[PDB]
């Protein structure tokens, strides 16, 4: 059978290079051309660009927003697929998909998280959410990288919970809000395992 | 120049993307080709023996449960006892039972009244089932020689006969060929020549359901273009009763209350079932009729249940819904579902959770549950046959059957979903913009539960021209005997006086094409309905309408006796001689082969007008100076049509003069050679 | 010019229902070799995508056949005869006839049919040891409402409040949205939903 | 629970009392432990088995067509494993008389 | 598209060839797919067990 | 399903046109190309030329030999292809095949006897063949065209029998010699069907 | 330059055993695409051809699966797994990378394998009312040899035609008719065959 699986995945700041290397095992590389798409987090995908393969010889086409950034080379004796990065900026902040085909994308890889962002790993800060007199929450706001679960009753209540999503604003931090809709004084946790800042907070109205 | 290749590219593309078209389609037909159902059987507790006359059972909400049978000789006396506990004693009071289970019809076969005596039952039930399904089907019985067409029957083995050890006193040697389950599918399959594939199934109460999917599955892979599937549960001794009363099982009165409150017991019946199973494509290729499409059927176990014979929940759930899958189809396709409905108090209510489990969890409109046993009662092995023929009833006549003793839906079952209608009533089931599709499920005391899913028969038979003709076509019409002969003249008479406004030509075709030409044959050119009825009831009487019976009696092993004496009356025309194959190949061959020495040919006197010949007409016997060389030669071409034609001879001998006659008919011969 | 590829975006899909995908193409995209060349894609909610349907009709191995589609010179129609609790995600309508691939189209991310219900305007001031911490987060909670057609207004305007939607759960097969206001110190001293779930505007302030 | 079809090649052979005079203690059993139905209803149900269990019947034939059988339940894919053989095993001396 | 006439519709060809060769496969692996024999359990006459 | 016959032989002298036309039903004709292959008799075939699809529009290849004297076209509404023959000369006389494609002749029809002969019907000349003292049998010279079927004993000897093949002369006329080898005065008829020369023959060594 | 494609020529086939075809090629029939451009084709004796295989390795629909054929670059194996009754014809080893096709090959007559006969040499002076009604035409008969590879020499050449027809099924051989058209005055002035059967030449005259 047959694999595309990536490898190259880390956390950068705007400005420097990253390794993206595509493994390919299962059938002859020299025949399909290889392709790179990125795909912006909550929204829709985007082709990068791509190779034309060694017996075609051909060039290689980028997008317009990568040109003179990112170069794609392959090989036949080592079979591994490579996507360059250089001069990155935040926009690539993404998942990129190894892609089997220059025009029909028709195998694709689990997807590597490129992640280009101004922030450094820190420990966040949990504020709790008063309800009006009803649904109880407690925000996560300013923690980096996203590797955060957050659970109610310390992984007790299950019906109703929530855990929002990666939020982005300017400054590179990210916002996590837990919220359980019952009416009644709840325990909320939210474990981050880079900074091992284990915060328990006790909310009311 | 290709532009480059793109030519050649592209018409690659148009060369593999059409080879992708042609074996994922065959993946389709290979795996889930809607097979059809030709011609229905059923001979069914009570009155009916047609699959009309169920219907007519279920529409108007019959129960078939009366009594126990006394034909059998049954003691009847030990079948019962005060204590529950007895040894001998049954506990069902009645129970719908075949009152013509007990006859069977050597001489129509190749039976002997000693090899029929010994003949289970089941089997016997079998024999004329499959005649009459096929008769049913437009497709002469006889016709089907050395073709294939796989048998898959279901039965019970219980018991019928004496001990096999002790023997008998006039069967001896045929009861093996009687008690056992094994030649229920053989037998059938010798009688009528069938060289399919020849499986007689054995998984109690889903026998039936079970042996239409093997046919389903034999279809689909190719084995054979036609299948005999069926099941059958003929009651011959009381035994099975007395010990399905040991665990308390059978209901009292023998009526199977599927669904009710007042289960207590799944009672029992005796019945027999039958279907004709083969792809669509083979159907409307070569016209066989659709009654109904059988899409998808599954077969599981119930596996480690509460016993052996405790049914099981998620299995009943993982076959009904692995049936969907396998056809295609799903809960919300399914408009009225045929579940088991043994009746019994424990196996209705997990049965019903099953269903609302696989259906209805996820329906758009109420499933109309339905039980074929509430009409007839458990048939056991005829039980998921029975479901299908009421299926297509109901397809056929649009209209849902009631589920007698159902009104008291039983209070074990949760009902306040909606998604699952009990037919206490009779719910029209018209043709719409949805295919009509329904599920039978039988859940055999062994374990094995199986469902299949019947869609409506695809309307496109819709499109027939109409038009008017000169063309008398002769209404031929054959049987065993001469009592035969005047019953099925009766019997014609009576469907065509009370199913009237039948066009004469319609009816001419389907007695034609799709009755076998037996040796007891008479015919007759209706001009009227009315003028062709009297000549029925003058048949049925027994007066000479025509004075033309054409007699014989086998067609296997046959030896071609060769007696002369004057025969072969010269009664030919145009058109006759160009009717059969065979038949003017023998004329023409006769015809060329004596160039040299002899330049009469038989051919301007054979395709002469005989209508201007029956007025100097005189007997065979004295004209034997015209007639014997017209003797030689048609003797020729009719030894030569006779010997394939529905004969399979042994061999060939000269009772009188017939001796060089059939050594002509061995080859060493030339042109001067057979002219001398 | 670019070829503009539309599909209808925003069909919902119930299990056990036939449901049909259209798509629009500004120019013919059937060639002169008598094929069209578009590409029919689904993306996984979580991890990587898979191939339905290429030449417009021609179904790719692996995925079962229930994939089927067809279409006309313009008019495609990815036409799925049936879906279940799997067959949910985002449908790409992407045409293949002028490289480079840059637009695979916004997406019609599909989810589970089911009755309008009402959006819960859940309106929750921030908490004061925030407002003492250096920042200020007011969120007009939404929760259980389905489909998303709605957007957090902001009165007493609106720019500061960002966008967390989540995907769809299994068993309530609802939706809800985090309108985060992310605020400054000094102007501390009203939100709104828009949902087809109700008519009137809904007003709660903190 | 997992998908595994049983296929019994059989005879059906008389073993001890007829159905209608049912021993002292062998009285519900002697067709759920007879009848050639159940002889892989009885593999299905104790292995804990969940597939086809089917019993064939074709005389000296019957084991074979239960191979062919879950050859073919096999080859279109219905049970993950299939379960197919045959047996005679004549308790009375009948099928020999 | 680029040079020649054809990169994007090779592709066409390839991914219908695989297809074609994964559908054919399986119509010999649902019609002549080799079963298997795992294991064997006999009663015989002769003492055989 | 699909089907395409053809239509339109004859028996001609050179320098004259004829008629090959292919029936399309089953698909749509726009789509391929057509082409039209023809069939030497007793040896291999040998292609003409095609016409490429109206929605590539293309030009029309034809074989070197065919340059300036045969053309092909095609049309959708009434779905006939067309080959045509003008100024025939002797190497015509074959039997020619319609393929469907340019380069992919995936599907052929069963084939049109387009014979250019510079014969015209005439009778045979039947002459026995004296065995040295074996086999015996008896030449059919100077015959057209050739739908003549021999047979020995008038058909009532079979085993051992030949029909050779139609001989090409260069006078435009046809050979055949039918034999049966066995040892012994044998009968042997030809009978040429547009002629209606019914021959039978007495041979002896 | 035009490819040149020999496919090997003469392979006999009897029913129930495996054979092999290979063919040649003068450069790379393998394109940048990865794919041969190579066509196999059987020609019916008596009726229309069919296709076997394309790609060089792809089979084709409507024929059975026993077609089986893979290949190198250059190098190709139409790899035939059996024959039958049925199996024997023409094979043509038709290329794709250089239109035109042109002619299809000289073509691989195969046939029913079996051993070497003995080929029968049979001269038949011809009749003397013939040399009386202006022609003459002496026959060297040749009948059940196989395989084809003899030629009938005139001495005592240049005047004789060539007859060859196909294989017969329950005897598998071959019979060949050497015509010696010839005209009045030159008949007073031998037919030899060169066939594996045998090893000397054989001599007899008129």
């Amino acid at each position: 059978e047959v694999q595309l699986v990536q490898s190259g995945g880390g956390l950068v700041q705007p400005g420097r290079s990253l390794r993206l290397s595509c493994t390919a095992s299962g059938f002859t590389f020299g025949d399909y051309a290889m392709s790179w798409v990125r795909q912006a987090p909550g929204k829709g995908l985007e082709w990068v660009g791509f190779i034309r393969s060694k017996a075609y010889g051909g060039t290689t086409e980028y997008a317009a927003s990568v040109k003179g950034r990112f170069t794609i080379s392959r090989d036949d004796s080592k079979s591994i697929a490579y996507l360059q990065m250089n001069s990155l900026k935040t926009e690539d902040t993404a998942v990129y998909y190894c892609t089997r085909g220059g025009t029909l994308f028709d195998y694709w890889g689990q997807g590597t998280l490129v992640t280009v962002s101004s922030a450094s790993t820190k420990g966040p800060s949990v504020f709790p959410l008063a309800p009006s007199s009803a649904a109880l929450g407690c925000l996560v706001k300013d923690y980096f990288p996203e590797p955060v679960t957050v659970s109610w009753n310390s992984g007790a209540l299950t019906s109703g919970v929530h855990t929002f999503p990666a939020v982005l604003q300017s400054s590179g931090l990210y916002s996590l809000s837990s919220v359980v809709t019952v009416p009644s004084t709840y325990i909320c946790n939210v474990n981050h395992k880079p900074s091992n800042t284990k915060v328990d907070k006790k909310v009311e109205p | 120049m290709a532009s480059t290749d793109s030519e050649k590219v592209a018409e690659y593309l148009r060369r593999a993307t059409l080879d992708l078209r042609a074996a994922r389609q065959r993946i389709r037909e290979l795996e889930g080709e809607p097979v059809a159902v030709v011609a229905m059987a059923c001979r069914l507790p009570g009155g009916v023996s047609t699959p009309e006359e169920f219907w007519e059972l279920l529409s108007e909400g019959r129960d078939a449960v009366a009594g126990l049978p006394t034909d059998r000789g049954w003691d009847l006396d030990s079948l019962f006892h005060p204590d529950p506990t007895r040894s001998g004693t049954a506990h069902q009071r009645g129970g719908g039972f075949l009152t013509e289970a007990t006859a069977f019809d050597p001489a129509f076969f190749g039976m002997s009244p000693r090899e029929a005596l010994a003949v289970d039952p089941q089997q016997r039930l079998m024999l004329e089932l499959s005649w009459e399904v096929l008769e049913r089907a437009g497709i002469p019985p006889t016709s089907l020689q050395a073709s294939p067409t796989g048998v898959f029957v279901g039965l019970i083995p219980q018991e019928y006969g004496p001990r096999l050890a002790e023997g008998g006193e006039g069967v001896e040697g045929y009861l093996m060929t009687g008690t056992t389950t094994s030649v229920a599918s053989g037998r059938i399959a010798y009688t009528l020549g069938l060289e399919g594939p020849a499986i007689s199934v054995d998984t109690a109460c889903s026998s039936s359901l079970v042996a239409v999917h093997l046919a389903c599955q034999s279809l689909r892979r190719g084995e054979s273009s036609l299948a005999m599937a069926g099941g059958v549960t003929v009651m011959p001794t009381p035994g099975m009763l007395v010990d399905f009363s040991r665990m308390n099982s059978l209901a009292p009165d023998g009526r199977c209350k599927a669904f009710s409150a007042g289960a207590n017991g799944f009672g029992m019946a005796e019945g027999a079932g039958m279907l004709l199973l083969e792809r669509l494509s083979d159907a409307r290729r070569n016209g066989h009729p659709v009654l109904a499409v059988l899409r998808g059927t599954a077969v599981n176990s119930d596996g480690a249940s509460n016993g052996l014979s405790a049914p099981n929940g998620r299995a009943q759930v993982r076959v009904i819904q692995q049936a969907l899958a396998e056809s295609g189809l799903g809960p919300a396709d399914i408009d009225a579902v045929e579940a088991h409905g043994t009746g019994t108090r424990l196996g209705d209510p997990i049965e019903a959770r099953a269903l609302f489990e696989a259906y209805g969890r996820d329906r758009e409109q109420p499933l109309h549950l339905g039980s074929v046993k509430s009409n007839l009662g458990h048939t056991q092995a005829a039980a998921g046959v029975a479901g299908v023929i009421k299926m297509v009833l109901a397809m056929r006549a649009g209209t849902l059957p009631r589920t007698l003793h159902a009104s008291e839906r039983s209070k074990e079952i949760d009902w306040s979903s909606g998604a699952i209608s009990l037919l206490d009533e009779p719910e029209p089931w018209p043709a719409g913009a949805r295919p009509r599709r329904a599920g039978v499920s039988s859940f055999g005391i062994s374990g094995t539960n199986a469902h299949a899913i019947i869609e409506e028969a695809p309307q496109v038979v819709e499109g027939e021209r109409v038009e008017a003709g000169d063309v008398v076509a002769p209404w031929v019409l054959s049987a065993s005997s001469a009592e035969g002969l005047r019953a099925q003249a009766a019997r014609l008479a009576a469907h065509l006086r009370e199913h009237p406004g039948q066009d004469p030509r319609d009816i001419a075709y389907s007695l034609a094409t799709g009755r076998a030409a037996l040796p007891h044959r008479a015919a007759f050119a209706p001009v009227d309905e009315s003028a062709a009825l009297r000549v029925l009831d003058g048949l049925a009487t027994g007066n000479a309408d025509g004075a033309a019976v054409g007699t014989s009696r086998a067609q296997q092993r046959a030896v071609f006796v060769f007696p002369g004496q004057g025969w072969q009356w010269a009664g030919m025309a145009v058109d006759l001689l160009d009717t059969s194959p065979v038949f003017a190949a023998a004329l023409r061959e006769c015809a060329d082969a004596l160039e040299p020495h002899l330049d009469f040919e038989v051919i301007p006197f054979l395709r002469a007008e005989a209508a201007r010949r029956e007025q100097d007409a005189a007997l065979s016997t004295e004209r034997v100076d015209v007639v014997q060389p017209v003797m030689f030669a048609v003797m020729v071409s009719l030894a030569s049509m006779w010997r394939a034609h529905g004969v399979e001879p042994a061999a060939v001998i000269g009772h009188s003069q017939g001796e060089i006659a059939a050594a002509c008919v061995a080859g060493a011969l030339s042109l001067d050679d057979a002219a001398r | 010019d670019v070829v503009m590829t539309q599909s209808p975006l925003s069909l919902p899909v119930t299990p056990g229902e036939p449901a049909s995908i259209s798509c629009r193409s500004s120019q013919s995209l059937l060639h002169s070799n008598g094929y069209n060349y578009l590409d029919w894609y689904l993306q996984k909610p979580g991890q990587s995508p898979q191939l339905l349907i290429y030449l417009g009709s021609n179904r790719a191995s692996g995925v079962p056949d229930r994939f089927s589609g067809s279409g006309s010179g313009t008019d495609f129609t990815l036409k799925i005869s049936r879906v279940e609790a799997e067959d949910v995600g985002v449908y790409y309508c992407m045409q293949s006839l002028q490289t480079p691939r840059l637009t695979f189209g916004p997406g019609t991310k599909v989810d589970i049919k089911r009755t309008v219900a009402a959006p819960s305007v859940f309106i929750f001031p921030p908490s004061d040891e925030q407002l003492k911490s250096g920042t200020a987060s007011v969120v007009c909670l939404l929760n259980n409402f389905y489909p998303r057609g709605a957007k957090v207004q902001w009165k007493v305007q609106s720019g500061n409040s960002q966008e967390s939607v989540t995907e769809q759960d299994s068993k309530d097969s609802t939706y809800s949205l985090s309108s985060t206001l992310t605020l400054s110190k000094a102007d501390y001293e009203a939100c709104e939903v828009t949902h087809q779930g109700l008519s009137s505007p809904v007003t709660k302030s903190f």
